[PDB]
């Protein structure tokens, strides 16, 4: 009935020092069945990452469509498109299916490449978009990460304990929905490098 | 160069639209019509040539109404002239359904006149081949217009068009002359058959048959009507007479 | 090849015969008029010539109200100064509708302009021949002229004349600006300001005025209105009164 | 939502909150109500978040371009007739409720457009669901020809009555001034009563608390 | 009625040349001569106003343009194809880019669009190209500052410095003399002048002359304050006066 | 929502209350339902606020284009094309209009345009929400070819009982004069026919 | 001159003619000659077919448009068949509508606008065919001339084709006679024959070669072909 | 009408001929000369800069070079603004492919979809043809490394080493003259400057009057790599391969 829990998943996005993380579970359900633990929510392009939440065909589309745009965006301006740019585009692609919109929930991570600055996002199905300076949640349990982010969370967190953090938020709020889980992955940016760990987590 | 004649929307040289100026020639080839407003109305008339005796006699009418108040004569090419009427009595329907008071006259001018006007912009069209003569009663007076093929019209005291305009043009500006105090209803249609039957003679040749109808805030109650029967002939007899 | 000269497509010179046949087709009718700021108004003076006996002089025109601020007089054939007319009448309507407030006289030349423009880069639209010279007390610019020809080129001007005689009458109104050394006639009442334009007109074109040889437009704060035959006689009366 | 107008002597004051909410979650602590569609002409939107940003820029950008057309600084009822008539083709599916003020040649003004197209004129005004909380207070304390300072305390006691007593608003205050012969000044969070008490302690983890499966180097450059 | 001019009025000749676009650049060739020069820290854009009388307001016509606040335009050749090309221009930044991106195009991308608009009146049925000739200078944070020429066939290319119209040829010449990559912005500007003077007939002051520049942000000139991240625009009109104070130091 | 318009001795005036609701909020206290479509032709609004101010924006329209073409329009026109614009789209709109205008020729007339779309020229008439409470007092004290003076106070009297059993109207009461000697603003209080 | 003025109807020559419209005409006077007569009870339609070898047939001429209406072609008979049937459509709407039967005035005014568009417009041809049509109205008998130009007119008789100016002399003087052939219609038919016979020359009008139309006061339009008009050769 | 001033820009000459393309080349063969040549290890492509100046910006500057894919570049010769209208659709065409299958697009896919362009051109619209002929060097893992090339007809065909622009003749007889099957992409980079030099129409040849790009699969990586050299870059290799 609701497009946006007939799949289930999540993803969070937190900022530290000099650094960015943004993670998802791995759960792509029907229902109550699980259909696939290896559905992955979070994309890049160039050095700029997207999560995708929500119906998981379109979570599919949104991300060959940014491709597509991103793509052409290289093209003509002859560089990477930035944070701050794409979560434009994001909310603009958003809204121009505002009465037959995507049921996604978008999440936008990355470090600006000229100031170095961190930088994340959220957005709802229409392309309002949220910049938090913390962290953004997004998913079927989005009320258990929001629980978890704004007890665990604290500024200038350094890589090594950002991921730490945003790694159980993730994972409590997964173990508290039913709809998500079966594995998660975490990325850690940083102006130069970017770490994917695979977390250890209940299969049920 | 030259060609500046062979296609409508072109400026030759010297500013002019040749194309638009060889359909005049085709009006002046035409029967001679006119109009004669009067101190409130105004009369129309029109020469309607017998080429023959096969010719069902007060048959083919030319004379045209648009709406219930306006009335309408042309000279050139007939089917033209049809084709503006048309054209005029939905732009008058329009104008009531929207507005409810039947359409001015001079709002009405302008719709023809912009209407013509426009077949002198494009090559795809050709401008019109006649020159008509209407006018009607309304919220402020009786009004008398002329449109030219070139979309050019102007309200006027008297009218004429076709074969002898020159006839008619001189007769009118007489009457113009010798009654500042403006003519009636009643002396306009005998003025009008005198008119014709003067103007006939630039086409002496051929017998014809007249027509005349009226608009008369007193005569008519504003509304346009066809002159029939005895107020015919005898506008015709005051012709017949006054030609000796 | 020697059709650049009946379609607007460019002459090996780079140039655009219909466009300056258009501009011939602007002095047909004869006329000329100028348009001179008041001020606190704006005014345009204009030849009228009724040559036919059997015309109604009442319906001669070739000035225009087209919006309760807007006035417009026209150098060129009637049946296409009336399309200019209609056109510039339904976009200042719209115009209001749209954006809640009055068209500005320069922002209506400037769109008018536009239009003519177009005529002169598409094939199947013909120019039209004609000058539009616009005026008004605009509500942010004050007493305004602004006056667009086919080829799509519009400017403002302190005062401005059109028609075959064109040349005479801007000359003299250049000397006696260079004289006044200010752009404007400084009188308060419109009707010296009618005064002063119906005397240069007379000057420049070396004719006598009769009440029925001339049209009057003026333009003062929210509102635009044409003189008639007997408000004109008692402006010609008034000159009369000093030479 | 709560957002507010307040017509001063020499121009016009507008403030917001900062909260968005989905059902009972708090969406958002600090978004932005306050729009500008140009330099001199702000609104307050209310309704739904996308929609109030959306219709905002697009007559922002036409009202941009018809200035650059007309060479004049762009004036308040255009803003308002273009908004208005947007929504009003819409019949009200766009969820915009906007307070729209400004200063422009013809003096300052104060307008508000509701999602259906109609369009109201006041000397102070508010919408939202912290409406009639603000509303109680501009009723009680407005007063014909307020300077700047006192504008700006009505309208920001306005907002506060909303963030206080209406779960739908609050956080923070956001205020925009508008001065017939000045630059239009946007007091971002001018009032922020609303911060959190530090934490009773710090859960930041012990490093390797963390069970990892696998771990890799993601490729960036190209 | 109905355009029935569907087929291209611009075709190839046996030669292989564009009859149209190579009169339209011969019209440009006519116009009043305009200028542009780069400095290291701005960019300079300069045409004279060629009044057409003296009872008309030079002012009331503006041939230097504001595109975006941060890009301006100037040509030579037909006034009036410059002025619709003008408003589609902004409107294309807009419908193209601001609307889509939340900012403005950089400079090169918004020459692009221009340059496709008049390749277009190239080939689509019943048109004449534009009569016109466009130098276009702006900025943008990735690319910095630069200038452009956009010609009636649509090609577009970047300069260091140029001149088009009338006096092209001598004025180019003029400024490969002067010319160098460490001149600062007031350089450029003092160049500009010295270069237009030798185009320019009659008298010459800043109401004969229209120069605008690219350079600083203008936060005088934004109408607001609030928002850190706006600092105003970079394109900037010099005034009749500004003008003047340097003509005194040519 | 309570409108009126009379037509009296030297032309006609407009009047209404000036509250606007949303269920039992009053969005606005101090509306202004009498809108000007042109100089001598006003008209009254009732039902939704933004239909109504939309219709009138369109016909306001369509009158400052007839009289740059054919100059002032009657008062009849005015209210043809509220009726063109009301009836063609009946499905869509819910609006109850009073037209009212001052010409020289026809002195002061009055058409009412109910849901339907359908035209009704009358002495006098009244709509809203709050005019079924007055059709009796109406009925009985309108009289034709009344003064300035006492179709103001017809419409005072009427309009304040409206308000008074009218939960969807109050605030103050507005009229708008429409005579040859031009256009004239009344406002009247609470405190003054609160208690007529 | 001519030359540089007929490549198309949207075109005005320098004297004001449409030479376009003046070829259409002349395809009529290529045409078999038929003529039209009618009294104040009756309207006659009578038509010479022509044929192409003497293996052919003697192509069809008259087309029925109303119970009460007919018309006889000379020329493009692909153009008759055009406005014919558009006649047809009009007579038809009249009845569907307003279940009345269309004046015979209003049908001529009708065929007049439709080829009238199609000498004012680029692209499209003038109509190639004239047409004679007969109808019995609520005015009375009926006869019509149409000309490709738009031009329609009310005759008491007429021919058109080639050699048609024999005929219509003959009925420019026999008038004062025909038309006094009320509630006889054999003596109209007769005298249609006696017209359409005016215009001989070639051959004799003969039966498979001889076709006639009548309708009137109480007779719905019908045609006779060969054996049926033998009774008139 | 209009069909007065229609150029007919499709149709056949009584040789069978299509007029307006073969004047297309015509224009193609004076502007700038492109080269393309594939190696074993790469493909080259190298153009010369028509018309330039002191004061031309070769930094900003792009004319004949552009990167379509990431895998396909091409090389232009003729209107530039026509190529850059083919050029967008055609980084689309690539684009819609990726999102259709997920695969970048094969070489010859996107060279047929762009011939096919033009080839409309040429059979219906009335439209003149794009004056533009295109070197299209990319690499898919079908083909390895592929050289194509299109003109204003919608013709296309694959090469070894090609060239289009000016003096084709004698670039293409010196290429067929010292190309060998085996060559390496540095020895490619010498021919084709080689080439140039001995077909240019100006006095020397200069960098600030060339392009130059490179599709190598760089050992050390395992995927393709497109390298369009920089003024220094081409100023550096043009000193090396001895021309100084
Ligand atoms: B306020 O109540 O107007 C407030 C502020 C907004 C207009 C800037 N409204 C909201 O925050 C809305 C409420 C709403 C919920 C559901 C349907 C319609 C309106 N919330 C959002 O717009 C929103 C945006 N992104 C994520 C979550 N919620
Ligand atoms: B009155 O009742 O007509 C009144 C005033 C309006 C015509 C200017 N109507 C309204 O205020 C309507 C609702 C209504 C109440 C009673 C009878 C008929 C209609 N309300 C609104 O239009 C409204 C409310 N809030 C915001 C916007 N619009």
């Amino acid at each position: 009935s609701d497009p946006s829990s007939i799949n289930g998943g999540i993803v969070v996005a937190m900022t530290g020092k000099d650094c960015v993380a943004i993670a998802c579970d791995l759960r792509l359900g029907s229902q109550s069945l699980g259909v696939s633990n290896k559905f992955e929510k979070i994309f890049h392009y160039g050095h700029v990452f997207l999560g995708i939440t929500g119906l998981a065909t379109d979570v599919t589309t949104l991300n060959e469509m940014f491709r597509y745009k991103t793509n052409l965006y290289k093209l003509k301006e002859e560089r990477a498109i930035e944070p701050e740019t794409f979560t434009q585009l994001v909310s603009s692609s958003l809204y121009e299916r505002r009465f037959g919109p995507y049921f996604v929930g978008p999440v936008v991570a990355g470090i600006n490449s000229k100031s170095g600055k961190p930088f994340i996002a959220g957005f709802d199905l229409i392309g309002c978009i949220d910049e938090a300076k913390d962290f953004i949640v997004s998913g079927t349990a989005s009320d258990q990460l929001f629980g978890m982010c704004e007890s665990l969370y604290e500024p200038n967190l350094e890589p090594e304990d950002l991921f730490e953090t945003i790694s159980q938020a993730l994972l409590n709020a997964a173990d508290r929905d039913a709809l998500s889980g079966w594995g998660a992955v975490v990325y850690i940016i940083k102006k130069d490098e970017v770490v994917k760990r695979y977390l250890k987590m209940r299969q049920d | 160069g030259t060609g500046y004649d062979l296609s409508n929307s072109v400026f030759s040289p010297d500013g002019r639209n040749f194309q638009v100026e060889y359909a005049v020639k085709a009006v002046e080839n035409g029967t001679t019509s006119i109009g004669i407003k009067c101190n409130d109305g105004v009369v129309f008339a029109v020469e309607k040539l017998i080429t023959s005796k096969l010719l069902v006699p007060q048959k083919n009418v030319k004379i045209q109404v648009v709406d219930r108040h306006i009335g309408c004569v042309y000279s050139g090419l007939i089917p033209d002239g049809r084709h503006l009427v048309n054209r005029g009595r939905e732009e008058a329907a329009s104008f009531k359904k929207l507005y409810k008071t039947p359409i001015p006259i001079p709002a009405f001018a302008d719709r023809l006149g912009q209407y013509v006007q426009a077949h002198t912009l494009y090559n795809s069209v050709r401008p019109f081949g006649v020159s008509t003569i209407f006018g009607g009663v309304d919220k402020n007076g009786a009004h008398l217009y002329m449109l030219e093929p070139s979309g050019s019209y102007w309200g006027y005291k008297g009218a004429a068009t076709g074969k002898g305009r020159q006839s008619a043009k001189a007769e009118l500006e007489k009457l113009v002359d010798h009654h500042p105090e403006g003519l009636s209803a009643r002396e306009a249609v005998k003025q009008a058959a005198k008119i014709i039957y003067l103007a006939h003679e630039d086409n002496k040749e051929k017998d014809f048959e007249l027509e005349i109808s009226w608009c008369s805030l007193s005569e008519t109650n504003g509304l346009h009507k066809f002159v029939k029967g005895d107020l015919l002939q005898e506008a015709i007899d005051f012709a017949q007479k006054e030609i000796n | 090849a020697g059709y650049d000269r009946h379609i607007t497509i460019f002459s090996p010179e780079g140039r655009l015969y219909q466009v300056e046949y258009a501009f011939k087709a602007t002095n047909q009718t004869n006329i000329n008029s100028l348009a001179v700021r008041g001020k606190d108004c704006t005014v345009v003076i204009s030849q009228k010539k009724v040559p036919d006996k059997l015309l109604d002089p009442t319906t001669v025109s070739y000035i225009f109200c087209i919006s309760r601020t807007i006035g417009m007089v026209v150098n060129g054939p009637i049946p296409d100064a009336r399309n200019a007319a209609l056109r510039a009448k339904a976009e200042a309507a719209e115009f209001r509708y749209k954006y809640g407030y009055d068209m500005p006289c320069d922002v209506l030349a400037k769109r008018m302009a536009n239009l003519s423009q177009i005529y002169t880069q598409r094939a199947y639209m013909r120019p039209l021949g004609v000058i539009l010279t616009f005026v008004s007390v605009d509500e942010e610019l004050g007493p305004s002229i602004y006056k667009t020809d086919p080829a799509g080129y519009y400017v403002g001007y302190k005062a401005t004349a059109t028609g075959p005689k064109q040349q005479e009458i801007t000359t003299n109104l250049e000397n006696h600006f260079k004289k006044s050394k200010i752009d404007h006639i400084n009188e308060e009442s419109w009707e010296k300001v009618v005064e002063f334009a119906i005397t240069h007109m007379i000057d420049a074109l070396g004719t006598e005025f009769s009440k029925n040889d001339l049209e009057v437009g003026v333009a003062t704060k929210d509102k635009f209105f044409t003189l008639s035959a007997e408000n004109i006689e008692e402006r010609l009366v008034a000159i009369a009164e000093q030479d | 939502t709560t957002i507010v107008g307040v017509k001063f002597n020499n121009g016009v004051v507008i403030a917001a909150d900062t909260r968005s909410t989905q059902g009972p979650i708090v969406a958002d602590k600090n978004c932005a109500k306050l729009h500008r569609i140009s330099p001199k002409i702000w609104c307050a939107g209310a309704g739904t978040a996308a929609d109030t940003e959306a219709v905002t820029q697009l007559i922002g950008s036409n009202i941009e371009l018809h200035s650059l057309y007309t060479s004049r600084e762009p004036r308040v009822v255009s803003a308002l007739q273009m908004l208005k008539q947007h929504l009003f083709k819409y019949q009200g599916h766009i969820g915009a409720y906007l307070i729209v003020a400004g200063v422009d040649p013809t003096g300052s003004h104060l307008f508000s457009i509701h999602a259906h197209g109609s369009t109201d004129v006041g000397y102070y005004l508010s919408l939202g669901s912290g409406s009639l909380a603000a509303m109680a207070v501009l009723e009680s304390h407005w007063k014909q020809d307020l300077t700047k300072e006192e504008a700006i305390k009505l309208a920001s006691d306005a907002i506060q009555a909303g963030i206080w007593n209406d779960l739908g608003s609050g956080s923070n205050v956001d205020v925009c001034v508008m001065e017939i012969g000045k630059d239009a000044e946007y007091l971002r969070n001018y009032l922020t009563p609303n911060v959190r008490e530090e934490k009773q302690k710090s859960y930041k983890f012990p490093r390797g608390t963390t069970a990892v499966l696998k771990e890799s180097i993601v490729n960036i450059c190209d | 009625m109905t355009d029935r001019y569907s087929f291209s009025l611009t075709t190839f000749s046996p030669s292989g040349k564009l009859g149209q676009i190579d009169y339209a650049l011969t019209a440009v060739k006519q116009g009043v001569t305009s200028l542009g020069i780069k400095a290291t820290n701005g960019v300079v854009i300069a045409t004279e106003k060629k009044s057409s009388s003296p009872l008309a307001m030079s002012e009331t016509l503006s041939k230097v343009s504001l595109l975006t606040p941060d890009i301006g335009a100037v040509y030579s050749g037909m006034g009036p194809d410059y002025r619709v090309l003008v408003d589609k221009s902004r409107k294309v930044a807009h419908t193209s880019y601001k609307r889509i991106y939340g900012e403005y195009p950089p400079t090169k991308l918004l020459v692009s669009e221009v340059a496709k608009i008049m390749q277009e009146a190239t080939q689509s049925g019943g048109v004449r190209p534009f009569g016109v000739s466009l130098l276009i200078a702006g900025h943008d944070e990735f690319n910095g500052f630069s200038l452009y020429q956009v010609d009636p066939s649509g090609s577009y290319f970047p300069w260091k410095a140029t001149a088009i119209g009338k006096g092209s040829v001598a004025a180019k010449t003029f400024l490969e003399k002067r010319w160098n990559d460490e001149l600062e912005l007031e350089d450029a500007i003092h160049i500009a002048l010295l270069t237009l003077k030798e185009s320019v007939e009659g008298e010459f002051n800043g109401d004969t002359i229209e120069l605008a520049i690219i350079g600083d942000e203008n936060p005088d000139l934004l109408g607001y304050t609030g928002i850190p991240t706006d600092k105003g625009p970079r394109f900037r009109k010099l005034t009749s006066q500004e003008i003047n104070d340097r003509l005194e130091a040519l | 929502t309570s409108i009126m318009a009379v037509t009296f001795k030297d032309g006609v005036i407009l009047g209404a209350d000036s509250r606007t609701t949303t269920g039992a909020y009053i969005a606005n206290r101090v509306t202004d339902k009498l809108t000007r479509v042109h100089d001598k032709i006003w008209c009254c609004r009732s039902g939704s606020a933004a239909d109504t101010q939309a219709i009138a924006d369109i016909v306001q329209y369509h009158l400052e284009l007839y009289t740059s073409q054919y100059g002032t329009p009657s008062t009849e026109t005015a209210a043809s094309v509220f009726k063109e614009l009301c009836y063609e789209n009946k499905d869509n709109l819910t609006a109850g209009i009073i037209v009212a205008g001052y010409d020289d020729k026809n002195k002061g007339e009055v058409y009412t345009i109910p849901l339907g779309g359908s035209v009704h020229k009358l002495p006098y008439a009244i709509a809203g929400s709050g005019s079924t409470f007055i059709y009796g007092y109406c009925d009985k004290n309108f009289r034709e070819n009344m003064s300035k003076e006492e179709t103001v106070d017809f419409i005072k009297h009427s309009l304040s009982q409206a308000i008074k059993w009218d939960g969807s109207s109050g605030g103050v009461i507005r009229m708008v004069v429409l005579t040859a000697a031009g256009v004239e603003r009344l406002i009247f209080y609470p405190d003054e026919y609160e208690q007529l | 001159f001519r030359n540089n003025y007929d490549g198309d109807t949207v075109t005005f020559s320098p004297t004001g003619r449409l030479f376009q419209v003046e070829y259409a005409l002349e395809a009529i006077k290529q045409g078999s000659v038929t003529v039209g007569l009618r009294s104040n009870t009756h309207a006659v339609l009578v038509a010479l077919k022509r044929n192409a070898d003497e293996l052919s047939s003697y192509q069809k001429k008259i087309i029925k448009c109303d119970e009460h209406m007919g018309l006889s072609l000379a020329g493009l008979a692909p153009d008759a068949r055009v406005l014919s049937n558009y006649l047809r459509q009009q007579c038809n709407y009249s009845s569907l509508v307003f279940n009345r039967k269309l004046a015979v005035e209003r049908a001529g005014h009708l065929l007049c606008d439709k080829a009238q568009k199609n000498t004012q417009s680029y692209g499209g041809r003038p109509y190639g065919v004239g047409l004679l049509i007969i109808g019995y109205d609520k005015s009375g008998a009926h006869l019509l001339e149409f000309q490709p130009s738009g031009n329609v007119t009310e005759l008491y008789g007429t021919a058109i084709g080639a050699r048609s100016q024999g005929a219509k002399t003959y009925l420019e003087r026999t008038l004062d006679t025909f038309i006094k052939i009320d509630g006889n219609p054999d003596e109209l038919i007769k005298a249609g024959v006696e017209a359409i016979s005016q215009s001989l020359r070639d051959e004799s009008l003969t039966v498979d070669n001889l076709s006639i139309a009548i309708v009137g006061k109480d007779t719905p339009f019908t045609i006779y072909d060969g054996e049926a008009v033998a009774k008139y050769i | 009408g209009s069909r007065r001033y229609d150029s007919r820009t499709t149709i056949f000459s009584p040789e069978g001929r299509l007029y307006q393309v073969e004047y297309a080349l015509e224009s193609i063969s004076h502007a700038g000369t492109a080269i393309g040549i594939m190696a074993s290890d790469g493909i080259v492509l190298a153009a010369e800069r028509k018309v330039t100046s002191t004061l031309l910006e070769q930094d900003t500057s792009t004319e004949k070079l552009y990167k379509l894919n990431d895998k396909i570049a091409v090389a232009v010769a003729g209107l530039t603004a026509d190529a850059e209208i083919l050029i967008n659709t055609a980084r689309i065409h690539a684009q819609n492919y990726l999102k259709t299958y997920n695969e970048d697009i094969p070489v010859e896919i996107l060279v047929r979809r762009l011939s096919d362009i033009k080839q409309g051109y040429t059979q219906h619209g009335g439209l003149r043809p794009f004056g533009v002929s295109f070197i299209y060097a990319g690499y898919d893992d079908r083909y390895g490394y592929q050289l194509y090339t299109s003109n204003p007809s919608g013709n296309y065909t694959g090469w070894k080493a090609i060239s289009v622009g000016a003096n084709t003749s004698a670039a293409q007889t010196l290429l067929q003259m010292d190309y060998k099957d085996d060559m390496k992409v540095d020895d490619a980079i010498e021919l084709a400057l080689k080439t140039l030099s001995k077909t240019t129409d100006s006095s020397a040849l200069t960098y600030d009057r060339l392009e130059f790009a490179t599709i190598r699969k760089g050992a050390n990586d395992g995927e393709v790599y497109q390298k369009i050299f920089k003024p220094q870059e081409i100023k550096d290799i043009l000193v090396k391969t001895g021309i100084t």
